[PDB]
């Protein structure tokens, strides 16, 4: 019989829950997105305001679409972080009701393997290395010893937040996403600008680059001496080739024979082009999955809460807390082995 | 009778019963035969001489400014007796018809030679301008003029028509 | 010239070969040109249509004359007559006669009466208004400035109550009307139920 | 310095040891600044907040109505 | 000598007035809760800048005006009329401050406010007063110590029908929208019909606002008449209008003088007209500024200074504020003595 | 139903019945639906208020709040 985890997704302004089955199968995936004001972030407080208003119709949804009685439903999961506390709370209290009004055991889940794990079910993909790229995360992950662990990420910030304050500084629109219309204006892009080399070992830096190409941006509309579409085209080829620089270091490290990518950054087209000419040229292939699963979502989470409850390690309904920093190491696969 | 008007113009009257060429006069007015400016009225709609005075003092007003809507002042005259904006119906109603043998014929102005040519125009026996009250027709003026019962028992019918014919334009 | 009121003058003529009176709604310089044009002529309707309305409901008023499109002037009968204030004073000053008052009251009171029915109201019911015809002793009504036409009672009751706050303010030397006003309007009337209620709730009101 | 003690009707016993075992469970923001503690008797919750500072009191006024009134939604079902 | 201080918070606008017997303001530091164009003003954002504000705006006052707190004969609130919140703000801080000063509360009503303020600045005796503002148009005049109203709008008031028929328009909102409005309409020039609305000595704009709001609609799509027109035309018909209303208040109460106050009272056309109605029928028009007609403390604090010299008083357990507060309910003691 | 006390301290037993007297001449807009009373015991303050509902309930406390902290802001000026 497929057993059935009801899972949540909170960790951003993306608000999801999820049913998913053994084969990864999603009964339901409902969804809400909140927006922003153009050049600032949203805030934690009407975060969670709009996460109480849409946590309710969520799951009616839910349970409408797949339609399985919550009866049916075998165990709860809920993403135990990384993410902001507000929107982790609602969910872990939303969770704790259902878990004692049904009677159903609670597990916390990792966002991280939840990307990895479900990328690995749509694509097809046997056992890649993985570049999960977002707005909240920038990182190398490779399987070894039933554990996840870090081969390569971002020292200073995520490329996600450098591209996100360079879009706020060059006032575009947050609609659909700074990072679309970024996109769109640097394939608008002529001029190609330099911009510091901060690779450090096999790792990336993007504050530098970042305080650099802001001060380029300035002397340059204030020169009037470019377009925007310029100062796009050249962020964009820069960071391209060195995130695909220390993708190609930790691929020839590793030593394996596809990479797989994943995140809302990934959404790019130049990227993904070249890095898959120069993985052919590599004798690799290239793993990316569609929109739909790169951006965060419950289903995101329930499959790997299935995957965890399934072996039989379980989690006291005390212990459902969280934290700013739920390390992916931390996560120990029993699943696979 | 010739009586005064406003500015030192004057108006001259003449009371005729009995008048055995009505026909002759409605053509002679439709073909403008006869030389002399003259208004017919039927003379059973009049109660008084102050309602004539006072649309002679209308006429007088618009041939002043010269705002005769009609094509003479006559006509004007007899269009303002009736107070009602039809032409047509004022006219037919208040100017003279086929069955009015009861004629009054003024003048504007007029020489004493003038009304005695009319009088020899007419065939008919002159009378006062005193019998109206007489000879006035009420129900008919209660009919158009729709003056109402409590209007009589504080004035009289003439007051009740000079208001109307001056609150015409009111409307 | 006789007397100029706020919005138009008063003037003496002869009209018809009669003594006349000629209320002239001169243009007033508080309007644009066809803006005054506009509301002279509908003012002038609006008094003409007054007077006409009144004098179909049993209320004696001046006789209209003659109108002046092109003038914007109204000619009006010439009345004989003395005003209710002289007689109050003299009532006032060598003591009150209480069968003339009682008269004048009960008349006074059914000519409102029969205006209030109408549907239309008049505002300015002031001693200086009416006037009593020498000779006949008929009471007769002028100044339709203020008159405006609606059925609402408030209308009516805002009418008595003015008229007693009036007659309040003319002082008591004559004794006290209200119960004699009252008593004429209640014999006259018909629907002076609603009437009376609502002119108690404006007398609570501006009792305050 | 601030405080309250919310005492709330409730039908049967265990809905208010269900908002016990719920809210209490999860550990609040910070304990340097306020302190919360939580009862229930029969069907009677007794819950006392105490803060150094209102508005902070009050920010915790908010999330802890909203998510009783989001245990009574669910729970109502 | 005799000081009062007064608080006014009836509308958006938010006064902290000190003043003298003679009429003169000692201090005003007037505020506004600027509301985003397009937008107006509700009881809750209102009261939350009265809150943030009030403090400051009290400390200037006492800055300003370099008066101590004991040389205060009387505080003094505004009753009303207004929304409820921020003359309930008012209300709380009014009464800690008598109970901490140990100094005598008195409910003062606006509409006296204006017309006392108006007639101490411009010296008049006893003139037909028009008081006309955003949430008030009324013709005022005094008789029996008792401040009669003879002429008022039924429906809605002269300054709120110009704010919202803006508002259809998309007018600024600084510094005020009949201001702008003003300017608009010193650039018009063709005359546009209105209907005759005026019935006994009264008027109704909701009608009025509601054909001139049609006739905006339908002639800015065809380009017939510009906004300038509109206004213009609109500015000239609601003004002669008010003078048929004040002269048959004139003709009523037999009075000569005139004194115009209120926020439409800073217009100029207005002070023309009457003007030019007074010189007509020998009467004298009093003049208008923009301090001495706008709402704010200083006329709220002279009327106060009047019923407190006076003798009426108000306790502290009767700092019961209300939402109407009619003027005529104002037993004017003042002017019989 | 909803309810509950809070208290504030303040310097003496003056700003505490200071408090207690300007928010108590505050008269309540529905007391139908909401219900306030209160005790003072030495500086601290103690208000038991008693709503219906939760959201009148919160609605209440936070005006109560704030008006609560024009008091505090006002002694604190005129200590
Ligand atoms: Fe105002």
């Amino acid at each position: 019989k497929k057993m059935i985890a009801i899972g949540f997704e909170g960790s951003a302004n993306k608000i999801g829950v999820g049913i998913v089955t053994l084969d990864g199968t999603i009964l339901a995936n409902p969804r809400h997105t909140y927006i922003t004001p153009p050049g600032h972030g949203f805030l934690p407080r009407e975060t969670a305001h709009h996460h109480l208003d849409h946590v309710l119709p969520l799951v009616k949804s839910a349970l409408e679409t797949s339609q399985v009685t919550p009866e049916e439903i075998d165990c709860i999961c809920y993403t135990k972080g990384p993410g902001m506390g507000a929107p982790l709370q609602v969910s872990a209290i939303v969770v704790r009701v259902l878990s004692q009004l049904w009677k159903k055991p609670i597990v916390a889940v990792n966002h991280c393997v939840a990307h990895i794990e479900m990328g690995r079910v749509v694509t097809g993909a046997d056992d890649p290395v993985v570049l999960y790229v977002s707005g909240g995360n920038t990182q190398v992950i490779a399987y070894s010893e039933g554990r996840y662990r870090i081969f390569g990420e971002t020292i200073d910030i995520a490329v996600g937040n450098c591209l996100d304050r360079f879009a706020r500084v060059l006032k575009l629109s947050n609609d659909p996403s700074p990072g679309y219309n970024i996109e769109q204006l640097a394939k608008k892009g002529e001029n190609f600008i330099d911009l510091p080399y901060a690779v450090k070992g096999m790792d990336v830096s993007f504050s530098g680059i970042l305080s650099y190409i802001e001060t380029t941006a300035e002397e340059k509309l204030k020169n009037n001496e470019c377009t925007p579409a310029d100062l796009c085209y050249s962020l964009q080829e820069t960071v391209f080739a060195m995130l695909v620089e220390i993708t190609e270091r930790a691929m020839a490290h590793c030593d394996k024979k596809d990479v797989l990518i994943v995140g809302g950054v990934g959404c790019n087209e130049r990227l993904q082009e070249m890095m898959r000419t120069m993985c052919s040229e590599r004798d690799g292939k290239l793993f990316a999955t569609d929109d739909r699963y790169c951006i965060d979502n419950g289903a995101m989470i329930a499959y790997t809460g299935l995957l965890a409850f399934v072996n039989g390690i379980e989690t006291p309904i005390e212990d459902s807390t969280f934290t700013q920093r739920f390390r992916t190491d931390e996560v120990h696969a029993v699943w696979r082995e | 009778k010739v009586f005064n008007l406003d500015r030192g113009n004057t108006l001259s009257v003449s009371l005729f019963s009995g008048v055995t060429n009505s026909k002759e006069l409605l053509n002679s007015m439709l073909d403008g035969s006869l030389k002399l400016e003259v208004s017919f009225l039927n003379a059973s709609l009049i109660p008084d001489i102050f309602p004539l005075l006072a649309a002679a003092q209308k006429a007088l007003i618009s041939k002043s400014r010269d705002s005769l809507s009609t094509r003479t002042l006559h006509s004007e005259l007899v269009y303002n007796y009736s107070g009602s904006k039809h032409i047509t119906e004022s006219l037919k109603r208040c100017g003279i018809s086929e069955n009015t043998t009861y004629i009054l014929a003024a003048r504007f102005n007029a020489s004493p030679v003038e009304m005695e040519e009319v009088a020899k125009l007419i065939n008919g026996k002159e009378i006062d301008l005193e019998e109206l009250k007489t000879h006035a027709n009420q129900a008919n003026i209660l009919k158009h003029y729709k003056i109402t019962s409590q209007e009589l028992g504080i004035s009289s019918l003439g007051d009740a028509i000079v208001c109307r014919i001056a609150a015409r334009d009111a409307l | 010239l006789i007397k100029q009121g706020a919005e138009a003058r008063v003037f003496e003529s002869t009209f018809a070969g009669r003594r006349s009176i000629v209320k002239e709604r001169f243009s007033k310089k508080y309007r644009h040109p066809i803006l005054d044009a506009k509301l002279t002529l509908k003012r002038l309707n609006a008094e003409a249509r007054c007077m006409t309305k009144a004098r179909k409901l049993g209320v004696c008023t001046p006789v209209l004359y003659a109108v002046d499109t092109l003038l914007h002037s109204l000619t009006l009968e010439y009345i004989e007559g003395v005003s209710v204030k002289d007689i109050f004073l003299e009532f006032g000053t060598n003591g009150v006669v209480e069968e003339r008052l009682d008269d004048v009251a009960a008349q006074i009171g059914a000519a409102i009466a029969k205006l209030h029915d109408g549907g239309l109201a008049h505002g300015d019911l002031t001693t200086s208004n009416m006037l009593v015809r020498s000779g006949t002793n008929q009471l007769v009504l002028i100044d339709f400035g203020l008159s405006v036409t609606s059925t609402l009672p408030e209308d009516k009751a805002v009418d008595l109550y003015v008229l007693e706050r009036a007659l309040l303010s003319m002082h008591s030397s004559c004794g006290n009307v209200m119960d004699r006003i009252l008593t004429a309007y209640r014999k006259s009337s018909k629907q002076w139920s609603a009437t009376f209620n609502k002119l108690a709730q404006v007398r609570q009101r501006g009792r305050k | 310095d601030f405080s309250c003690n919310l005492d709330v009707s409730f039908e049967s016993e265990e809905h208010a040891l269900i908002a016990y075992t719920s809210l209490a469970v999860d550990k609040e923001l910070q304990p340097d600044k306020v302190r919360r503690v939580m009862s229930v008797s029969n069907n009677k919750l007794s819950v006392h907040f105490e803060a150094i500072e209102a508005r902070l009191l009050r920010a915790s006024f908010s999330a802890f109505v909203d998510v009783l009134t989001l245990a009574t939604r669910t729970i109502q079902e």
